[PDB]
């Protein structure tokens, strides 16, 4: 009735694709910047996606 | 000079301050050596938080 | 510079393991405010003697 599995399974992807940008162990912090300003492009994707 | 007024003036406006109203948080700042503030998430059983 | 060497090379940050003392890190960081609402620690702050 409200579920949608293909949408679903990219919302699973998402979520494991997240935590490999959020594990990377960077250096000289200009990758620091874009480390946290990449999840605002990687929700809002998940979310035009449904 | 400026320790007459910063102490019996300045600190009563302060603590008025903590008693107002839209104010819910604790922004503790008692040694710096060991404190985080909290995160509240709103979570949802799908999509993003 | 004589022993500015010797505070930086225990670390520049650390964090604080699971019940009990602190853990510095040995790597040489510069740090940034993405990092505050998170984890970690400037440990210029950390008091441990």
């Amino acid at each position: 009735t409200v579920t949608n599995e293909f949408a679903s399974r990219f919302r699973t992807i998402v979520a494991t694709l997240a935590n490999v940008v959020n594990e990377r162990a960077v250096q000289d912090d200009m990758q620091k910047a874009t480390r946290s300003c990449t999840k605002q492009w990687l929700r809002h994707l998940e979310t035009q996606f449904d | 000079n400026i320790a007459v007024a910063h102490t019996d003036h300045l600190s009563v406006v302060y603590a008025t301050m903590s008693n107002f109203m839209l104010n819910f948080t604790n922004n503790f700042s008692g040694n710096h050596a060991t404190f985080k503030p909290d995160q509240y998430v709103i979570t949802s059983p799908e999509g993003s938080y | 510079p004589v022993e500015y060497g010797i505070f930086i090379q225990r670390g520049a940050t650390y964090t604080i393991n699971a019940a009990g003392e602190f853990e510095f890190s040995g790597r040489n960081e510069k740090w940034d405010q993405s990092l505050y609402l998170s984890e970690h620690f400037p440990a210029l702050f950390s008091d441990v003697p």
